């Protein structure tokens, strides 16, 4: 169906330890697929998926290129945060950037993204008609009215309704059969005896991908919300995901408890209970 | 300003004594990036074990996975250790083979 | 593929 790429910047100051650290991550949806990191014995765009090994030497050279520069520029970045909020250079701070497409079904641009946070809080955000920003701060306002003055915004505009569908478009046909294929989950309800009258009751989704999924436990037809134990999801390594939800149950009653689990892997949502 | 680590600790594959699988920990959640992740069996450090590379969800805070490869056996008991600068002292967290 | 263009601070 909809599709997304996602680069993802973390520039994070040292000092007395070196120059700023600069990593960037990859995504075509849940599946990482490249990563450069500056602090790497000889730094370079780097494949961590087959269907991008197909890229030409021209292409890993020009990533390569894009990534060495914005370290440069990542750590300009981080020397001029300094002096927009008066701070000292003793300690260490975080920039971060996450930029990107979504595509519909037909291939054609959904939405673009592309934002900054400093420390950890929003800084700077592309606004969803790729035309305008929003700054965080008065700090951020300054950023804002210089990229104003060079229309970033139109460059950040032509990227995401050009290159950035065009590139998304080639990785989903090269990787279709992973990057195209939804993985169900499996489910399975455990039973464990917490005291002579109460159970735990765990709802366990396994090896779906990708990681989107809905877990909910009822008792008699009626979501329980506030008294559901729910992990976050969690990535097994292979590619999928894992989750589950817990709810403690009074013994005798777990026939009034189902759970429902939505994926997109799915025909229609699934209806589960404990088996005895 | 600073967020800690979420924790989990579980295996790739449901664990089977004497059938080999990887060991898992997932740690995320935590703002700055700096994290020590140790994986321990029977109280002791792990060596070699992998880790992938740092990402971040749409609120900023970092996410990373720790595995190693692993033979679950009855006796035998797994953990991770995680230190990060929100913590006065290392978390451990232990593997329990239904969670 | 990445935008090549980094607008500073």
């Amino acid at each position: 169906g909809s599709h997304s790429m996602r680069y993802f910047y973390t520039a994070m100051s040292r000092p007395g330890r070196g120059e700023p650290r600069f990593i960037t991550v990859g995504y075509v949806d849940d599946t990482l697929f490249v990563r450069f990191d500056s602090d790497a014995t000889s730094p370079r765009k780097e494949p961590r998926a087959p269907w991008i090994e197909q890229e030409g030497p021209e292409y890993w050279d020009r990533e390569t290129q894009i990534s060495k520069t914005n370290t440069q520029t990542y750590r300009e970045n981080l020397r001029t945060a300094l002096r927009y909020y008066n701070q000292s250079e003793a300690g260490s701070h975080i920039i971060q950037r996450m930029y990107g497409c979504d595509v519909g079904p037909d291939g054609r641009l959904l939405r673009g993204y592309d934002q900054d946070a400093y420390d950890g809080k929003d800084y700077i955000a592309l606004n969803e008609d790729l035309s305008s920003w929003t700054a965080a701060d008065t700090a951020a306002q300054i950023t804002q009215r210089k990229w104003e003055a060079a229309r970033v915004a139109e460059q950040d505009r032509a990227y995401l309704e050009g290159l950035c569908v065009e590139s998304l478009r080639r990785y989903l046909e090269n990787g279709k059969e992973t990057l195209q294929r939804a993985d169900p989950p499996k489910t399975h309800v455990t039973h464990h005896p917490i005291s002579d009258h109460e159970v735990t009751l765990r709802c366990w989704a396994l090896g779906f991908y990708p990681a989107e999924i809905t877990l909910t436990w009822q008792r008699d037809g009626e979501d329980q919300t506030q008294d559901t134990e729910l992990v976050e999801t969690r990535p097994a390594g292979d590619r999928t995901f894992q989750k589950w939800a817990a709810v403690v149950v009074p013994s005798g009653e777990e026939q009034r408890y189902t759970c429902h689990v939505q994926h997109e892997g799915l025909p229609k949502p699934l209806t589960l209970r404990w088996e005895p | 300003i600073q967020r800690t680590p979420k924790i989990q600790v579980y295996s790739r594959h449901p664990a089977e004594n004497g059938k080999s699988n990887f060991l898992n920990c997932y740690v995320s959640g935590f703002h700055p990036s700096d994290i020590e992740v140790d994986l321990l069996k029977n109280g002791e450090r792990i060596e070699k074990v992998e880790h992938s590379d740092l990402s971040f969800s749409k609120d900023w805070s970092f996410y990373l996975l720790y595995y190693t490869e692993f033979t679950p056996t009855e006796k035998d008991e797994y953990a991770c250790r995680v230190n990060h600068v929100t913590l006065s002292q290392p978390k451990i967290v232990k593997w329990d083979r239904d969670m | 593929e990445e935008f090549g263009r980094a607008a500073s601070f």
